[PDB]
RNA sequence: AAGACCAGGC
């Protein structure tokens, strides 16, 4: 998850070839769905990306701090001085065929926290295991082999 | 294996209501003053502006899969510059004994009007549109 | 002018001044 | 000479810009990825730690070395440990390395990939060398250590490819573009008012002719010509990372025809 | 209400879901691990003896 | 709703 | 926590470049962005790699046995 | 588990990696998402136990929900969103792909349908291929607004013999809705046939989208250069239509609408003023976002968000509220200590005039929190009291 | 850890609210979902 | 209020009619008042309705 | 049938808000009703 | 900050001046003018919730002060300072936040209920909880192989030692549809 | 924990042919070829060069599911012309195209100084 | 082994 309640789990993992890409070469480490934006409304998320795509290129630390004097119109101008679209979007070629993508993408470096909670600490399956004493029913919890 | 329509119209106008690659055009006939034409079209493949002299045709012929080219050395009932395939759906009667069939080409709508193909224009799916100049 | 107004970017040093002396857990210890 | 054709542009030791024309995108792309993922290389794979007082953990360093770039020139005249008839490994399919690091210089002693020995018999073939491109002469700082912290390893390198692991592919980023002036219309530019002004023109637009308004939309035209750039990490010379690629893809296309015959 | 109207049962498993766009509507991908844990009492019958003696 | 309007 | 050999994103090596960078700062007195550029770190993928590393190992090293 | 559908029998597919992999369309019944959500699985044990599980609890039998006599599983997100694009008259596909697309439909008869165009380039349209997924005998008729047997805006929906004739396909035509092409295919063909229908409509579309791509970025939330102005002054003027009725109240120059307090009636207008203001504030941008704006697209497809959303992100966030009335006077006669007593204005009572694209001011930012805070509250109360009433 | 130390409790629909008086002294956002929500404030 | 209703000419048409809504509840009495339709009166207090008009 | 209608009813309730904002309705109302309350918050009564 | 119309050279004005400030960036650079002095000179006051009731606080120190004898079409529209009654000014509005939100970028641009969530997930990310960790015998503890201070930060992070103890890494995101996974 | 061993993306496992060819009943003169341990890299390349032999009546290919590195290729040709052959040819045309490429890239290279 | 309490997950 990022720092915007934009939590999500891994569905699959592709490699560089399979991955979609941009002329520069640059390829994503993560691909989250455009659908997690419209109703979540968390826009700053969208902004941190832009800003951070500049701070990436400029080496200068990008301030995101609360109520300051920094705007979306401003950052966009700073990103045009470096070379890429003033809004982030970039052209991409579908990793399987190489043909361009009819669309453009919001490709940009964003901070992501690796929340604890990895699958292999939850995955649990039982079939006739340790039975309780008083009841004689199964026992509770995956740790004690429960059901 | 015959033709089912032949007539030259004149583009009354060309409309692009929010379509970067398609325009629905309309034009009246040069023979009768009863035949109108409404047709969607690929402005990208075949450009067209207001006031043009086009010849519209129909019919079924030159259904198993669809062979690629190779017909370079085969029939070519393509003596035109636009040839769509589609189906017609409704058969409407606009007052009097004036008829009007509706043709959709896998997504492209069309309407014809008049009354003299009382034994020419069938009610089948078959239908090849043709156009030239 | 050791006596002039004070912009926004200034108030930060004040805050810096705060934690230099109180630290995130003042409350508990205090 | 014949079919598809190259036209190299400014080329160096760690890059190879060039224009590939008269080929189907489909085929350009195929070659694209083949470099990115399936060229045989040589990386450390097995690490036998003996002593280690570093603040880094065993498998953390282990990882590190997996990534350290080794030589892979005559990588092709070596065999995959899986095919070699030797229980485990040997000179005929592996490269063994040593690493000893005692903290003596009372003040941060560093462990660079340069500090690797090559204990097994190279059999006289370019391979197994700690690819250094660093200015001083100790590329890739493995790790630092203090006063009396020791660290003894022993690495074993093996063939393998980017599929098996990223620690293999010698590619590392590859530029690819085509038809900078959207003529083929393989894209629909996003925009607020003017696409053209708001969307950066590519440095690649100068080796192809501009659009020209008066012309209707050409349809029968196909994706021909691709402006690329092949960066390398070392192991294999930027040139080879292209040749060998072009070739492995071929070897595969081969067996598809070979496997065919056997049937 | 705690032990009768509802009890912990055997032959059950639970983990994390993630959708897969290549699975018939009614399927449900189960981690090998789990399938190798949950069993199913199938009586020996001259139709499945052959396969069962193999599975065994 | 709450963060849009009363009625909403 | 030490420098990351090779950039996650694209793959280009970057282990050696640490000292070069942390140096072109202290002495040659050059600002971040620029240092990287000469160190040969073009596209942001690898850029972010260096420009964001927080070398903890240093502090860890400050511990005794 | 509050549904007959909170439990359904599935075909087992052993796969690698540590996770239960379920189909998307069977998402809303359980009501799950993938942000960490977990699922319980039970295994039948008798020969009949199994049968009982497959003959009455099979997912396919469940497609039409008895509680609302309509299906309860449709096409969500990507598949929906994209199925829309693929349908537009502007969407064309050439042989190379029209082939790899037909291949993905498993039931494909092995026959490539005659091109919707032959003249210069032989092309096809989504409407065409998407249709290869629809079984024969499926007749569907619609009619939206200006919809008539030649739908101009390409509205409505007409499918005859199992071929899309006209109209675009989205939530309305393929959702868990009444007329639902699904609702119809279930009824006309059966649990089975329709259950397969998903995967197909899916496989084709998802694949297609994989290549056409789709995204969203701040750019989708910015309003025209002048529109962002035209709005500002729709709040200024709206501000004065408030200052005005406040002057006219601080003079006793207004009568009490029977049944309401002189004060209450004051609010009743302020509220109805800011609301109507806000309402068009957004509406200016709504029509200001072209048929290319991604956010718009994701709204028409019906796969996520609505007007309101755009509004609060590109125009005006809105008025904040708790217990039904604009931010109270917790501090004797004022909203925050940063305010002059008795300030009944909107900038004090919690009206966020700013858009998310622009950013809330401390005050705005705070009220907003107090507003959301109320929200979070019941989502953390009605959660189990609702469950009791259920029980 | 920081967060944990700067935490507040409150023995058990109006208290959970973010009051005006809360400005400056307590953080408006950080506060647990479900169960106890608003009965646990951070400085 | 909006009350659809039978035009003499057949078709149903818009014929809004005034209505009085209260803020309290007594029925047995506000029913026998000259000027109301004790065939349409209605309190949301079902408890009452049953007591006055029969469980049905 | 019963368990069916039982859920069929309670389900579309888990999807409502405890709030009675934006006459006593929604969540608390249903409650009010199922309890066969002798003193609802909003009694009110419509006469034509 | 205390305002007091103590200006025999104008109007109402923060007792604190740019001379007091740079007098701090003095001792600040020494790594004798702490926070204890900023208070022993009546330049700042400790206002409890009760006393708050009877004061008037100005937000931005700057703007909410100098007279008036156009504006940017981008920033958020700001109301005014139509008053001269002010008694105190806000050190900084971005101080009404606690540890949690302080790490959230542009919390003034998201739907408040979301910020409230991240406010919780942060206490569940990975990183470094101390450096001595290598000499700690605690059950369960996780360290992210390679940390990374964010490409974008809060000025507040500076006191949350966040830059030296990150909770994550800067991933090369790409918001798009693809395999449908 | 449940993920396969990486080397399953290219190595054929216990008795398994790269190719398995099955006749298609759906339509006449058609086949479906199962390629094991492969991907788009090779699939799409073969698919492509077949719409080149204007003697091939059909040619699409697909990856059943991403977890498994395999893929199906369906081909259909004109009368009395076996597709398998068209697969050979279109496959050979591929190597030549690349054979030329390799060469044209080597002479080209040598002429470089840097 | 059973319980209690705190914490956290959808
Ligand atoms: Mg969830
Ligand atoms: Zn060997
Ligand atoms: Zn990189």
């Amino acid at each position: 998850a990022s720092r915007h309640g934009q939590k999500g789990t891994i569905g699959i993992t592709y490699r560089r070839e399979d991955m979609p890409f941009t002329a520069e070469g640059i390829v994503p480490d993560l691909i989250i769905n455009p659908h997690a934006i419209p109703s979540r409304m968390t826009v700053a998320h969208l902004i941190e990306c832009l800003l951070s795509k500049v701070a990436a290129l400029s080496g200068n630390e990008g301030d995101a701090s609360p109520f300051t004097d920094i705007t979306v119109e401003g950052i966009s101008k700073l990103l045009r001085e470096h070379g890429y679209q003033s809004r982030g979007f970039e052209v991409m070629y579908n990793g399987h065929t190489g043909k361009k993508l009819m669309a453009q993408i919001f490709f940009g470096p964003t901070y992501y926290q690796r929340l604890r909670h990895m699958v292999d600490d939850k995955i649990h399956a039982r079939a006739r295991g340790p039975m309780q004493v008083l009841t004689r029913q199964p026992v509770e919890g995956r740790s004690r082999d429960g059901g | 294996s015959n033709t089912l329509f032949d007539d030259i119209f004149q583009v009354s106008e060309v409309d692009p209501g929010r379509y970067n690659k398609v325009c629905r055009i309309e034009a009246a006939s040069t023979t009768q003053d009863q035949c109108k034409l409404t047709l969607d079209i690929n402005v990208e493949l075949f450009p067209v502006a207001a006031q043009d002299s086009l010849t519209v045709t129909i019919a079924s012929s030159l259904t198993r899969s669809w062979r690629p080219p190779q017909a370079g050395d085969r029939s070519l009932a393509d003596d035109y510059d636009y040839v769509m395939y589609g189906t017609a759906y409704k058969f409407e009667e606009v007052s009097k004994d004036l008829i009007a069939v509706y043709y959709s080409f896998g997504g492209l709508l069309m309407r014809l009007e008049g009354n003299y193909r009382n034994l020419n224009n069938l009610k089948q799916e078959n239908a090849y549109l043709l156009i030239r100049r | 002018d050791e006596s002039a107004p004070i912009t926004a970017e200034d108030s930060w040093a004040v805050i810096s001044a705060f934690f230099r002396e109180k630290g995130l857990v003042s409350q508990q210890l205090d | 000479e014949e079919g598809p054709q190259v036209k190299i542009r400014e080329a160096s030791k760690d890059n190879v810009d060039f224009i590939l024309s008269n080929v189907d995108l489909a085929m350009a792309n195929s070659l694209r990825r083949v470099m990115i993922a399936e060229i045989p290389t040589l990386a450390i794979d097995s690490v036998e730690v003996e002593t280690n007082t570093t603040v880094l953990a065993d498998e953390f360093i282990a990882h590190r070395l997996g990534l350290i770039p080794l030589q892979s020139m005559d990588i092709e005249q070596l065999e995959y440990s899986r095919d070699c008839f030797c229980e485990d490994h040997c000179d005929k399919c592996s490269v063994v390395l040593t690493l000893q690091a005692f903290g003596e210089s009372e003040s941060t002693t560093n462990v660079y990939s340069k500090d690797l020995v090559i204990v097994s018999n190279l059999m006289g073939r370019n391979i197994g060398h700690p690819i250094i491109q660093d200015k001083e002469g100790n590329g890739v700082l493995i790790c630092k250590l203090r006063k009396g912290q020791e660290l003894k390893l022993t690495c074993v390198a093996k063939k393998g490819i980017a599929k098996e692991h990223a620690k293999w592919g010698p590619a590392a980023a590859i530029e690819f573009e085509y038809d900078p002036w959207n003529k083929l219309k393989h894209t629909d530019y996003w925009y607020e008012q003017d696409s053209a002004k708001e969307w950066p023109q590519s440095k690649n637009c100068e080796y192809e002719d501009p659009p020209n308004e008066g012309d209707p939309f050409d349809y029968k035209a196909q994706a021909d010509t691709f402006y690329m750039n092949v960066e390398s990490v070392g192991s294999i010379p930027v040139d080879q990372v292209v040749v060998r690629g072009i070739d492995t893809l071929q070897k595969k296309v081969a067996s598809i025809l070979l496997a065919l015959t056997q049937m | 209400r705690g032990n009768l109207m509802g009890k912990r049962v055997d032959f059950s498993a639970r983990t994390v879901i993630s959708g897969d766009p290549n699975l018939e509507l009614d399927q449900v991908g189960v981690p090998k691990s789990i399938a190798k844990t949950l069993t199913y009492p199938e009586v020996v019958t001259p139709y499945n003896i052959d396969r069962l003696t193999q599975l065994v | 709703n709450p963060i849009w309007g009363i009625g909403c | 926590m030490i420098v990351p050999v090779r950039c996650f994103s694209c793959g280009k090596v970057v282990g050696d470049k640490w000292e070069s960078y942390l140096n072109l700062l202290q002495e040659d007195e050059l600002d971040e962005g620029t240092a990287l550029s000469r160190l040969g770190l073009k596209r942001y993928c690898c850029r972010r790699m260096i420009l964001t590393h927080v070398d903890l190992i240093e502090k860890f090293l400050r511990y005794n046995p | 588990s509050l549904h007959k559908m909170s439990m359904m029998a599935h075909r087992v597919k052993v796969i690698p990696y540590s996770t239960f992999r379920l189909n998307l369309s069977v998402t809303s019944p359980y009501n799950a998402d993938f942000d960490g959500d977990e699922m319980n699985l039970h295994v039948p044990q008798s020969e009949e136990t199994r049968a009982e599980l497959s003959q009455l609890c099979a997912v396919p039998l469940q497609i039409v929900s008895p509680q609302s006599n309509k299906p309860c599983m449709g096409i969500v997100q990507d598949t929906l969103c994209g199925i829309r694009k693929l349908t537009l008259r502007d969407t064309f596909i050439e042989l190379d792909q029209v082939l790899n697309m037909l291949y993905w439909v498993p039931d494909w008869d092995g026959v490539i349908p005659t091109p919707a165009i032959i003249k210069p380039k032989p092309l096809w349209s989504g409407k065409q291929i998407l249709s290869v997924a629809i079984p024969n005998g499926i007749h569907l008729q619609r009619f939206d607004e200006g919809t008539t047997l030649l739908s101009p805006k390409d509205n409505g929906m007409l499918i005859i013999d199992g071929q899309i004739i006209f109209g675009v396909v989205e939530k309305k035509t393929v959702g868990s809705s009444n007329g639902g092409l699904i609702h119809v295919v279930t009824r006309e063909k059966g649990p089975q046939v329709c259950a397969k229908l998903f995967g197909n409509i899916q496989k084709v579309v998802n694949f297609w989208l994989l290549h056409n791509g789709f995204s969203t970025g701040i750019g989708d939330t910015i309003a025209d250069g002048p529109t962002m102005r035209e709005i500002t002054e729709t709040i200024a003027e709206a501000k004065k239509k408030v200052l005005d009725v406040t002057k006219e109240a601080q003079a006793n120059l207004l009568t009490a609408k029977h049944g309401m307090t002189l004060r209450e009636s004051f609010e009743d207008n302020v509220v109805r003023f800011l609301n109507e203001a806000r309402d068009k504030a957004g509406r200016l941008a709504e029509v200001n976002l072209k048929d290319l704006n991604n956010v718009k697209q994701m709204v028409m497809a019906g796969s996520k968000g609505s007007f309101i959303n755009i509004a609060q992100m590109s125009a005006c966030v809105g008025q904040q509220s708790v217990e039904g009335k604009r931010i109270a006077f917790g501090f004797v006669d004022r909203t925050l200590p940063h305010f002059s007593k008795d300030d009944y204005s909107p900038e004090s009572k919690g009206f966020v005039e700013n858009s998310y694209l622009r950013g809330l001011t401390p005050q705005e930012f705070f009220f907003h929190a107090m507003g959301g805070r109320e929200g979070l509250i019941d989502t953390a109360v009605k959660t189990a009291e609702t469950g009791y009433i259920q029980r | 850890t920081l967060s944990h130390l700067r935490r507040t409790n409150t023995p058990i629909a109006k208290p959970r609210q973010l009051h005006n008086t809360h400005w400056g002294l307590v953080c408006p956002a950080e506060t647990p979902e479900g169960q106890a929500c608003g009965l646990v404030k951070n400085l | 209020y909006d009350r659809k209703v039978p035009s003499p000419t057949g078709e149903y048409v818009k014929e809004p009619e005034w209505v009085l809504e209260t803020d309290g509840v007594n029925l047995s009495e506000v029913m026998t008042v000259p000027g109301i339709d004790p065939t349409r009166i209605y309190t949301n207090s079902f408890i009452d309705i049953m007591e006055v008009l029969g469980i049905e | 049938v019963g368990v069916l209608a039982a859920q069929s009813i309670g389900e579309p309730a888990t999807q409502m808000t405890l709030n009675t904002f934006h006459v006593t309705s929604g969540v608390p109302r249903l409650k009010e009703i199922l309890n066969v309350a002798k003193n609802m918050k909003t009694p009110s009564l419509t006469v034509y | 900050f205390i305002v007091e119309d103590d200006e025999s050279l104008g109007h109402k004005e923060l007792k604190v001046r740019k001379g007091h400030i740079a007098k701090l960036m003095a001792t600040e650079y020494q790594d004798e003018y702490t926070w204890s002095s900023l208070l022993n000179e009546g330049l700042v006051e400790y206002i409890d919730a009760e006393e708050e009731e009877s004061i008037l606080i100005a937000m931005q120190p700057e703007d909410l002060e100098p007279a008036e004898a156009d504006v940017d079409p981008a920033k958020r529209i700001r109301v005014s300072h139509h008053a001269t009654t002010f008694t105190h000014c806000e050190i900084h509005p971005s101080m009404i936040l606690g540890v949690a939100a302080s790490i959230i970028p542009f919390p003034d641009h998201n739907q408040s209920p979301r910020n409230t969530y991240q406010s919780a997930m942060g206490k569940q990310a990975m990183g470094v909880f101390l450096t001595n960790y290598n000499v700690r015998m605690d059950t369960m503890a996780n360290i992210l192989y390679y940390p990374q201070k964010p490409l974008g930060t809060t000025r507040a992070m500076e006191y949350l030692k966040f830059r030296e103890l990150p909770a994550g890494q800067n991933a090369i995101v790409a918001i798009a549809c693809y395999s449908g996974y | 924990m449940n993920a396969p061993d990486r080397f399953e993306l290219f190595l054929l496992g216990e008795g398994e042919s790269k190719l398995k060819i099955d006749p298609d009943t759906k339509a006449p003169n058609a086949v479906v070829i199962t390629f094991e341990k492969e991907d788009h890299t090779l699939g799409n390349l073969i698919r492509a060069e077949l719409l080149n032999d204007r003697k091939v009546l059909f040619a699409a290919y697909k990856v059943e599911h991403p977890f498994f590195a395999r893929f199906k290729l369906r081909i259909q040709t004109t009368e009395g012309y076996d597709p398998k052959d068209a697969l050979k040819n279109a496959c050979n045309s591929i190597i030549n195209k690349l054979g030329a490429l390799k060469t044209n890239f080597e002479t080209e290279w040598n002429l470089q100084t840097l």
